């Protein structure tokens, strides 16, 4: 049961998820979006091992996030089986 | 950033104060050379802020109230499962709960109230109780004694904890300012922690015991040789038995096919007509997604790491162009002054509160509990009480606030600051509203009334006469009966029974629910319940916008919160503090629920309850008069009030004579009140002059100089008896009522 | 200690203890002489 | 100072104070603007050597009966998983030189002299070389530091010979040994919650088999 509808979605949406947080396309730990715009990073004190400042809350937040909306963008599968 | 500061033992646990009454008010400890001293005592014990003018000290003392209040809690709650345990019928209850009256506390034969113990049935006597605990132990499964004996144990235990936990926290380590004006955590963690996870542990508890011996008692057996929960969740074949899927473990939920679940969590809707009370599988599903909810919601504000919002940074966004800057600041006041938050949330709790009150008897979730009358009326009736009662509290301490706490120099907004710059207009308004309502809505029964009484009742307002239709609450019926046609596919049948359109679900000869259909008579108890309501917020929207400052007394604040006058100057200047416009507020809050909870009881007992027959016709307890006598007061008189107080006064003689004897003390009370209500003082201070004299004469005039009650504290002695009278007689009538009949 | 000693002599707990004890006697009396209407002694 | 998942609350009070300091707390608990009871930093190392302590001799223990059951002279009467043994009841039990709950009881009296002493010391250093003991009076002094007492009652054979270099390896030696032994515990723990048929079995069975990967399955049952 690996690699079907439920493996490509999580890992395509973890994935870009995490994507978009490590290169600047995600309001992460130390980016916080206004109104408007996203390219507001200010620091937050989490030095970390990843070169871009993340620490372990953001790159759990971001899939935390990226979990949820694969659960949502699957679990709406009225056009692939409702029982899987 | 947020750390664990506080402090070490401030206060040694050294009962050398006890001895000293008043130690707290510098006055108060000098010694009572009168006797209004002992009054004043008790009057401003709790009045935390009045005793220092730093928020950390008074925000341990309330800290340390708290855990007061969950070990009393705690207590009343062990006892209460005490003496199911000990003391009453429930097993045999359990047996059959159809017509076994719940009965938990029997009295000692000593005065010839032997009587009091009643027959209840299933070879028990006691005086018959209206708690509805029975309700929720049959439906947590408890089924056994010894559950209730070892939770009242456990209770206990946690009540000594809690009080510990707060001799400890106040007197050894007490916690600092930045730890209590740290909201952002307490916001997420009680959002996530508290209630999602209290609300998925229960759906736990549910999914894993109550389910499936809920169940099997409805396949019906007799709960001795029921297998134990416990036994239910080792030994897996049986729950295997029961629902295939839950016999796959936890590959179903991990491998996103949550579909197999199916069977225990689902959306059906509508009542279980093997108990009428609502399907356990859906208050499960409810439960746990409630959980997840507030799980996911507990995320929101920034604490320690760098995600997350800052209640600072949420409001001072929102400035629009009418009230111009917004919410600026706000935050500030919210976090500086106990008060508000006091009054914030006792009025959301007091809707609360109602609305639960109201969300109750529609919709019955627990079992067996929709045919027990009396429970469902009483539990009905004393939260709507806990509601209204929450509720002037909250008016009451907003308007503290307002005197006290509240300084544009520091403490400043340009919102609060706007509402305050035009509150003529807002009473004023109000006002008119009021006045409106109160003619169109009992005008109008007045003109019945009259109508009536002249022979003309073609004349009349009513469906046979010149007719008001609520056309809008049946068209909202008619939808809520069609909607789970296409808008909630995933539902079986109504959300509710009471929406228009279906069947009636009936268990033992009796009714439980049904369609519930609107006359004119709904319009205008509609309409009155507007009025009160508004005349209500009337009085204590006019009295926190007033406590400050008035166009008649300019200084009124530097007077003080809670002041008796301003003496009888410019005409008379009685009752202006904002704790005279709560003592006002009182009395109408008091006639608002009671018009409320006779609207209720008149309308269950004449359209919903009553008792089924073997062929199917219902004959309701009442005979179905409302939509044609609840639109004359006379009729009020005639077909309610006084037909339905029979069973209240003949009630001597019997097991329910106990609700006869209040029947007249709640009157008692009740006129009573009218003593200190309508008098004064200077007549009372030279009676007591005189009753002084008379005792010197003979060497017995005491030391502490006797006095008539202060003003404020008249009307509060005044007040208090009204309502308990009041209160009082409702009960009596209620339970005797309701309990003999049905 | 006495400082326990002089708080239990303020007025609210010992009124208590001594009504308690009081009802405690008068209903005693009434169980051990029921309905006790008369003085049927002189 | 290996950093692995550290943070600034955590390198607020974690200044290299406890031997071997690795930086690794996001939550910062110890931060000293209040000192918590039961949260100073003292209290936390003394808290990691005793819990990695006790955590090694459980992971001997609990794990040697069955295991030297297998090609050994451990007779089958006790060919038993730990969480077996007795400890679960929902698992398995045995007759024994008493009844269960007695003996229960008698062995928490016997830990809590044990510990309640400890804790004496640890409130104030020393201070148990003063009463009457019936003898033991003159070792319990300890070696000044309740996180290391010392003493020829717990100092044998003799190391740390002339040094603290000695001492500092040693004691490396006792954080990791304590956090391994640890993890095998947990592991064996939980295995025992899923699986269901004991650690030493489960060597037996990966030794050979490779496609187990008990993961997939992710199969929870008593
Ligand atoms: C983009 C793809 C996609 C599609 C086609 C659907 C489709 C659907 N969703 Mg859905 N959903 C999605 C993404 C999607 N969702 C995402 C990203 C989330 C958040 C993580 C959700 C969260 C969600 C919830 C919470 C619910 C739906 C529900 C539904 C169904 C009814 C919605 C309605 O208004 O009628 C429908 C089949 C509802 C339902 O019951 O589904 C049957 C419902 O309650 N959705
Ligand atoms: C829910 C009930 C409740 C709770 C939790 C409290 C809580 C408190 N009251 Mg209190 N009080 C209450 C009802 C309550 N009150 C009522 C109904 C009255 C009568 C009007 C009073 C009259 C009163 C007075 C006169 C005083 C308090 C005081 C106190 C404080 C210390 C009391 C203490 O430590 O005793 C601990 C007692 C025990 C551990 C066991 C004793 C049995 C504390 C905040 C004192 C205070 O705040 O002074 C600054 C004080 O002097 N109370
Ligand atoms: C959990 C909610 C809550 C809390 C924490 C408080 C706390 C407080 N209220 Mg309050 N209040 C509440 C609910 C609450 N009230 C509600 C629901 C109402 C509406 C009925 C009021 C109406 C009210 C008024 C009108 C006043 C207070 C006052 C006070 C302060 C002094 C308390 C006092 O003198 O009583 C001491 C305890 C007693 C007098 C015991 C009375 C027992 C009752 C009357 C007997 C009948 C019960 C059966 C104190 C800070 C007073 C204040 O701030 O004074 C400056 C004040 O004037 N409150
Ligand atoms: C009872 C469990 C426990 C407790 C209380 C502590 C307590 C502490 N650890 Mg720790 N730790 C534990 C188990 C525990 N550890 C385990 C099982 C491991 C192996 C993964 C670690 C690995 C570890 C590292 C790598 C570090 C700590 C550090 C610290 C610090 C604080 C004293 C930090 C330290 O060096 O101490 C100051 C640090 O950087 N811990
Ligand atoms: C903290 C260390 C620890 C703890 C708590 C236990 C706990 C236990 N061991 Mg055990 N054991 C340990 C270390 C430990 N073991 C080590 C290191 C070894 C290797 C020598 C053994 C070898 C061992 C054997 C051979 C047996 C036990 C047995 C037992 C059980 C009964 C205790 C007993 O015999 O009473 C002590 C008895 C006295 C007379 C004293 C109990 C679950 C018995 C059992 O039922 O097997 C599980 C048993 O026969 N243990
Ligand atoms: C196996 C790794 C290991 C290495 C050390 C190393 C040391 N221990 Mg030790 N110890 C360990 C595990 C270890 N411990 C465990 C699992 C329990 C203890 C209980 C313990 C006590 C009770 C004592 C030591 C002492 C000592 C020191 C001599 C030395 C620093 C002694 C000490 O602290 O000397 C100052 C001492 O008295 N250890
Ligand atoms: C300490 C190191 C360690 C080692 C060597 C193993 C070794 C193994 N684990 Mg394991 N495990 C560990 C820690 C460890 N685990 C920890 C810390 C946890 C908690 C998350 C688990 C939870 C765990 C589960 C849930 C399962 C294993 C399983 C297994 C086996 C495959 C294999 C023998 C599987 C098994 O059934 O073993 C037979 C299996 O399903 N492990
Ligand atoms: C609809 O109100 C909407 C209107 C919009 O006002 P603003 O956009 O200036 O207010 C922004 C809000 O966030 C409130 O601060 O509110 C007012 O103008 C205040 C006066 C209400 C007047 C109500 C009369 C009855
Ligand atoms: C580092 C860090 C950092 C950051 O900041 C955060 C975090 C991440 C959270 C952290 C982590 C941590 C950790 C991992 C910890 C771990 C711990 C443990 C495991 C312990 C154990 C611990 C453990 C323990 C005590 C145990 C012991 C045991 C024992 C003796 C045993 C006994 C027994 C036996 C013999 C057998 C029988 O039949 C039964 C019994 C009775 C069972
Ligand atoms: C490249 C690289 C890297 C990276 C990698 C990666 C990419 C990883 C991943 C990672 C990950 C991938 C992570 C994840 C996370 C996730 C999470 C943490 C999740 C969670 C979830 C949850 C918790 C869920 C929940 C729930 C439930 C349970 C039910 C209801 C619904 C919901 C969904 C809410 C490293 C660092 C190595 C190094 C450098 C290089
Ligand atoms: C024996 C005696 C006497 C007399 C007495 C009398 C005559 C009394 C009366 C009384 C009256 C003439 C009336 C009364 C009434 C009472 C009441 C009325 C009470 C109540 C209480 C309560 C406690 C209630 C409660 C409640 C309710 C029911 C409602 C709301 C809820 C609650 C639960 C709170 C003499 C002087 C010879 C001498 C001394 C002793």
């Amino acid at each position: 049961y690996i690699g079907s509808s439920t493996n490509l979605i999580m890992v395509t949406t973890t994935t870009l998820m995490l994507f978009a947080g490590r290169f600047g396309l995600a309001p992460s730990a130390n980016r916080k979006a206004t109104a408007g715009l996203k390219l507001e990073a200010r620091e937050s004190g989490l030095q970390t091992g990843d070169p871009a400042g993340f620490t372990l809350a953001d790159t759990l937040a971001c899939g935390a996030v990226g979990h949820i909306m694969g659960v949502g963008i699957v679990l709406g599968l009225k056009n692939t089986g409702v029982l899987d | 950033e947020v750390k664990i500061v506080v402090d070490r033992d401030p206060v040694k646990t050294s009962f050398e104060e006890w001895a000293r009454p008043g130690h707290f008010s510098r006055t108060l400890a000098k010694g009572p050379d009168t006797t209004t001293w002992i009054w004043n005592l008790h009057a401003d014990a709790h009045d935390f802020d009045s005793h220092t003018g730093d928020l950390e000290e008074i925000s341990r003392k309330v800290f340390s109230a708290h855990f007061g209040q969950l070990s009393i809690i705690f207590l009343w709650l062990s006892g209460m499962y005490f003496h199911g345990a000990r003391f009453s019928n429930y097993e045999a209850w359990l047996s059959d709960p159809t017509h076994i009256g719940p009965s938990a506390q029997v009295v000692w034969p000593i005065v010839g109230q032997e009587i009091l113990n009643g027959d209840v049935g299933g070879g028990f006597r006691g005086i018959q109780i209206t708690s509805g605990f029975f309700q929720l132990w049959r439906a947590s499964g408890i089924t056994s004694e010894l559950q209730l004996y070892c939770t009242a144990i456990g209770a206990l235990v946690f009540a000594a904890l809690m009080l510990f936990a707060g001799w400890f926290h106040y007197h050894k380590a007490a916690p600092k300012l930045a730890w209590f004006q740290d909201v952002e955590s307490m916001l997420n963690h009680h959002l996530a922690g508290l209630l999602g996870l209290g609300s998925l542990s229960w759906a736990g508890h549910q999914i894993h015991v109550s389910l499936p011996i809920n169940q099997f008692l409805d396949a019906g057996v007799d709960p001795k040789e029921i297998p134990l929960p416990h036994e239910f969740i080792l030994n897996r074949d049986l729950l295997a038995q029961l629902y295939p899927s839950f016999a796959e473990g936890a590959t179903p939920f991990f491998t996103l096919n949550w579909s197999k679940y199916a069977e225990f969590l689902t959306f059906r809707g509508g009542l279980d007509p093997v108990t009428g009370g609502l399907w356990l599988t859906d208050i499960a599903h409810h439960h746990l997604a409630i959980a997840i909810l507030f799980l996911i919601a507990g995320h929101m504000y920034r604490t320690n790491w760098g995600i997350g919002h800052g209640l600072k940074d949420i409001l001072e966004a929102h400035k629009g162009p009418f009230t111009g800057q917004g919410h600026k600041g706000l935050y500030e006041i919210l976090t500086t002054s106990w008060h508000a938050q006091l009054s914030l949330n006792l009025a959301m709790l007091g809707s609360t509160t109602i609305v639960v009150a109201h969300h109750m008897y529609s919709m019955p979730p627990y079992p067996y509990l929709a045919t027990d009358y009396g429970t469902q009326l009483s539990l009905f009736t004393h939260h709507m009480w806990i509601g209204g009662f929450l509720i002037v509290g909250a008016a009451a301490h907003a308007a503290i606030f307002m005197v006290r706490d509240y300084d544009p120099t520091t403490r400043y907004n340009d919102l609060l600051d706007r509402v305050l710059r035009h509150r003529d207009a807002i009473i004023s308004h109000l006002n008119w509203v009021c006045i409106f309502l109160g003619f169109h809505s009992f005008g109008l029964y007045i003109h019945n009334d009259t109508m009536s009484a002249l022979g003309r009742p073609q004349d009349m307002f009513s469906d046979t006469a010149i007719q008001l239709q609520p056309i809008f609450a049946q068209w909202v019926q008619n939808i809520h009966a069609t909607a789970p046609g296409v808008t909630a596919p995933g539902a079986t049948t109504s959300t509710s029974l009471t929406w228009g359109g279906g069947e009636l679900v009936a268990v033992g000869g009796k009714v439980a629910l049904l369609p519930i259909p609107l006359g004119t008579a709904d319009f205008l108890v509609h309409h009155i319940h507007a009025f009160t309501i508004h005349v209500t917020v009337l009085i204590l929207l006019k009295g926190v916008l007033f406590a400050r400052s008035s166009r008649l007394i300019p200084d009124k604040a530097n007077l003080g919160f809670r002041f008796p006058c301003d003496g009888p100057g410019r005409g008379g200047t009685c009752q202006v503090s904002a704790w005279d416009h709560v003592f006002l507020g009182l009395f109408w809050m008091y006639n608002a629920i009671s018009v409320v909870i006779f609207h209720f009881s008149w309308k269950m007992q004449s359209d919903v309850w009553g008792t089924i027959s073997d062929q199917g016709v219902v004959t309701h307890i009442t005979g179905g008069n409302f939509a044609q006598s609840s639109i004359t007061i006379n009729g009020w008189l005639r077909d309610f009030l006084w037909a339905q107080a029979s069973q209240v006064i003949q009630s001597y003689g019997s097991s329910l004579s106990a609700y006869g004897l209040f029947f007249l003390g709640a009157h008692f009370v009740w006129a009573f009140s009218l003593m200190f209500l309508f008098s004064g003082r200077g007549y009372w201070q030279e009676l007591i002059e005189s009753i002084v004299w008379a005792h010197n004469k003979l060497k017995v005039a005491p030391a502490t100089q006797p006095r008539a009650l202060s003003i404020i504290q008249g009307r509060a002695v005044g007040v208090t008896h009204y309502l308990l009278g009041g209160i009082a007689t409702t009960w009596a009538f209620f339970l005797a009522r309701i309990i003999a009949v049905g | 200690m006495r400082d326990i000693k002089t708080y239990l002599s303020v007025a609210p707990v010992l009124s208590t203890l001594w009504f308690g004890a009081l009802a405690g006697l008068l209903i005693e009396i009434n169980r051990l002489f029921p309905d006790a209407l008369s003085f049927p002694f002189f | 100072r290996q950093l692995w998942f550290a943070s600034k609350q955590s390198l607020t009070y974690l200044d290299g104070t406890l031997p071997g300091d690795f930086g690794f707390d996001p939550l910062g608990l110890s931060d000293p603007e209040g000192t918590g009871g039961f949260i100073e930093p003292r209290w936390l190392a003394y808290g990691e050597i005793f819990n990695g302590r006790t955590a090694m001799m459980g992971v001997v223990g609990m794990i040697a009966p069955e295991a030297l059951g297998k090609v050994g002279l451990v007779p089958p009467e006790t060919a038993i998983p730990w969480f077996q043994a007795g400890a679960i009841p929902p698992a398995g039990t045995y007759q024994y030189w008493a009844d269960p709950y007695t003996l229960f009881v008698f062995e928490m009296a016997l830990i809590g002299f044990a510990e309640h002493r400890r804790l004496q010391d640890w409130y104030n250093p020393g201070s148990m070389g003063k009463q009457y003991f019936l003898g033991l009076e003159k070792y319990l002094g300890g070696s000044g530091d309740p996180a290391y007492p010392g003493g020829p009652i717990f100092n044998p054979l003799g190391f740390g010979t002339k040094s603290e270099k000695e001492m500092k390896e040693l004691k490396l030696k006792e954080i990791k040994n304590g956090r391994l032994a640890m993890l095998a515990f947990l592991g064996m723990s939980l295995q025992a919650i899923f699986t269901g048929v004991g650690p030493f079995q489960n060597l037996l069975d990966h030794l050979s088999d490779p496609v187990n990967n008990n993961i997939l399955t992710s199969l929870k049952f008593h």
